[PDB]
């Protein structure tokens, strides 16, 4: 199935995904499209940020259904 | 009605703005110190101050004198200043926000379809409450809040974990340093001022609420400087 | 050898440290005074953000240097 995934840039990243593949495996397909590092990436859906040791299914995250993607930042 | 709890972190504000579609002639920055060499690394002009401080006992009890004592006895409150009140857990964030653009308005630009253009245009004769409940209500700032709440260095908290730290704004309107706090019933007068010299001002302000809470070290400031 | 910490309330934290010692473990030290945790610290020396990997002497930072402490709280 087909998911959205939105930037703060208003950009749209499309990916190829099952509802058994875990946030993790999303955050892979994301650093292969855009070369972000899964580390600094937080998914949103719903308000939630999502744990990535769960399943697109656990979520509810169904065909077409759109996430958000913010970036954690380094401090020090 | 319950959001999460912004970072006091000047690139989630100013990142926030831009998503409200405002022009970004003005970005916030961090002040490290309240001393004069430190506060000149803050770019002037600065037309406001954040200020994040713990909610205490012995803060509460200072809020509840100071509210009886204006109630009773009065005080100036220009009919320019800008007001809402503070009806959701946790949006003190946002209304720390609009009470700093909205009390800037003539010194701001809006781009094409700004949420925040709209939200001041359509408030612009609403009183305190009114203004409160139309925030409840309006989902453009609801879910931009939301997305700025899940950025910063640190992770979001549980929206069920109770917050004891609150974001007010400190403003110049018509001569006057205005406390803008959507906790307490009015605006608070805190004297003369001026556009040159509203950051120092400001920061005497903070200054007493550090003071009057000498055992807490949870305060941070930015600065809504000149970009 | 000692350092400073000053914060916004213009309070100064004391610290033992060595040159080799990271941005992480002053840091670790400020949370072992003062319970503030590391996520919410950021550390500036001479106007400049320090990063958590880099040492106290790669920023010549020197026998009773003051630094700035800024926390990133959130705020209702
Ligand atoms: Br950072
Ligand atoms: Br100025
Ligand atoms: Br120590
Ligand atoms: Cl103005
Ligand atoms: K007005
Ligand atoms: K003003």
């Amino acid at each position: 199935m087909q998911i959205f995934v939105k930037t703060l840039t208003g950009k749209t990243i499309t990916l190829e995904v099952e509802p058994s593949d875990t946030i993790e495996n999303v955050k892979a397909k994301i650093q292969d499209k855009e070369g972000i590092p899964p580390d600094q990436q937080r998914l949103i859906f719903a308000g939630k940020q999502l744990e990535d040791g769960r399943t697109l299914s656990d979520y509810n995250i169904q065909k077409e259904s759109t996430l958000h993607l913010v970036l954690r930042l380094r401090g020090g | 009605q319950r959001w999460l709890p912004l970072e006091a972190n000047p690139e989630v504000t100013n990142q926030f703005l831009k998503q409200l579609g405002l022009h970004p002639n003005w970005q916030f920055v961090d002040v490290y110190g309240m001393d004069p060499e430190l506060l000149s690394m803050v770019p002037r002009p600065v037309c406001a101050v954040l200020l994040l401080f713990p909610i205490t006992e012995k803060y509460e009890v200072f809020r509840t004198e100071e509210e009886e004592k204006i109630k009773s006895q009065g005080q100036d409150v220009t009919s320019s200043v800008y007001f809402m009140k503070q009806t959701i857990s946790n949006a003190c964030g946002t209304i720390g926000l609009i009470h700093a653009i909205a009390n800037n308005k003539d010194k701001m630009h809006f781009e094409s379809g700004s949420t925040l253009k709209k939200f001041l245009e359509e408030s612009v004769s609403m009183s305190p409450e009114e203004r409160a409940r139309y925030l409840e209500n309006y989902d453009a700032i609801r879910v931009t809040h939301e997305t700025s709440a899940h950025e910063g260095q640190t992770e979001a908290p549980s929206i069920d974990e109770k917050v004891d730290l609150h974001f007010i704004a400190l403003v110049h309107v018509d001569g006057h340093l205005y406390e803008l706090d959507g906790r307490k019933p009015f605006p608070i007068n805190h004297g003369e001022t001026s556009d040159e010299t509203l950051l120092e001002d400001a920061i005497e302000v903070c200054k007493k609420f550090m003071e009057r809470d000498p055992d807490e070290l949870r305060f941070n400031a930015i600065a809504l400087s000149a970009a």
